[PDB]
């Protein structure tokens, strides 16, 4: 897998992702707020191809996400991210993937997701969130 | 909002 | 140092 | 003056303003840091040439500003920075400008400056500063 | 316009909702 | 249950908690640290009794919280939080309860835990967490 | 003069200081917030007495302070605290003891002090603030 | 790490 991480930011505009039902997550990259202008991040792409994109285009600053959640599981010798849904204080967007495995979430009560690091090689490893006041 | 904070001290200089 | 820090939570998926 | 907010990044690369001894400081720039990569600040220009360019590069991360001081004043019938100095864990730049007026000085125990904003017009109105750790 | 209670980053609630 | 809010503290240097190996968590209590004072925070108690208390004693400041993980699942038809594990930079605390039903993890990259919340009826039924550098 | 260090807490409640009109500021007290309930400080006293007292009440939580000012200079040759004035977004208070020396002034645009350090012999000899969001 | 949280602090401002 290769490492990323786009570090903190000011908020979130938009998510891209890609996701195949057959398997997982594959590629990630999101569009940040910094300081009230978009940064287009880096697009963290798997080193395989198929998958179906996913745009998420959020009504910044109105809506951020609430809470991230999904689903681990193995695909073809690999635990990987399988499916991913962000809900804001707004819609729920997703599930994305296949929703089988063990689940993991995180809800904010306070604070914002202010960016992501994690690991994709075939699909999408692990990930962790920046969040911050 | 979705917009991050930080603390920001100042101005110095005029009004 | 002169990095700026933030609270990082994670990781999920392995 | 025309107002500017460069907003808030990661820490501080290289600081570039002018001055006049006669007068007080004119142009403003600053190369932020942002993840761990340079980001170019906007150039704010004072309204009138004939000020000494100075840039501040800084040995970023290693070396990171500890305090802020310099002077206001009266020049021409408008209150403006007079003079700045930038002193870091290693030394202190400055001062920068005519060191007469009233003083302010903002050092720092713990945290870092993230972030300018402020106003220039013939010469810099003011200024703030972003604080994070 | 902040008011005077300074504010902390919440993660939660696991549990019943 | 009983709603509770600790707010937030610098530090944790103790958590008292209670037990048992057929249903979930009882009892709830944290030593925080407030300014390198130690806080008693109230003692959250169950309505009923029958649990097994554990004291988790931190070796404050070297020694600290980097993952909260447990499972939440039913207990005489109300969801609980049937299980806690505390694993800190110098060693693992539990599981105590029970390690059954819908597992949840808040693994901690960087920042501390520095308050607790949530409602203890019968059982602890839910609780959050404070996060800061 | 004896390093005090409170810390820092969730906000200002109240300030409790003493001055003499001839010489400088003499005692610091606050008290604080502590996650919405009151927390008296530690009361930070001069080795001598005869100041006249001044307890600022804040209408917490929404009025807080938003510049802290004053001047440092010389009395009976040390260098201390001559004058305090706290601005708060309704009121201003102050100033507190004899205005001459070296100016300061610590203007807040967004945050809150949350905490005072500091060390007072005689009189106030230095501070320094805790901010937060 | 430390398990100690911390704050942005500003100052000294006077002797020393
Ligand atoms: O008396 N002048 O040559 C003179 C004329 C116009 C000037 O512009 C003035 O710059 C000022 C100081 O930076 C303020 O920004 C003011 O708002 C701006 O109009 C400043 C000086
Ligand atoms: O008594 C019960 O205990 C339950 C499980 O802990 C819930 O707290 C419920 O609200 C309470 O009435
Ligand atoms: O006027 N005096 O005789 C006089 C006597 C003792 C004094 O104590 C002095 O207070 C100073 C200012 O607060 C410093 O804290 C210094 O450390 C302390 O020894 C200061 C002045």
């Amino acid at each position: 897998g290769k490492a990323f991480d786009d570090g903190a930011f000011t908020g979130i505009r938009e998510i891209n992702l890609s996701y195949n039902k057959e398997t997982a997550i594959g590629d990630f990259q999101v569009v940040y707020d910094l300081n009230g202008s978009p940064y287009v991040g880096q697009n963290h792409k798997s080193f395989i191809t198929g998958f179906t994109p996913v745009k998420i285009s959020l009504d910044f600053p109105s809506e951020y996400i609430m809470e991230v959640s999904g689903y681990t599981g193995n695909v073809s010798g690999y635990v990987v991210v399988r499916s991913l849904t962000f809900k804001t204080n707004k819609k729920t967007y997703g599930p994305y993937g296949v929703t089988s495995g063990t689940p993991f979430n995180l809800p904010i009560e306070n604070g914002l997701i202010v960016g992501f690091k994690g690991s994709i090689g075939y699909w999408l490893d692990y990930f962790s969130m920046y969040l911050s006041l | 909002s979705g917009i991050s904070q930080t603390v920001i001290v100042g101005p110095w200089g005029a009004k």
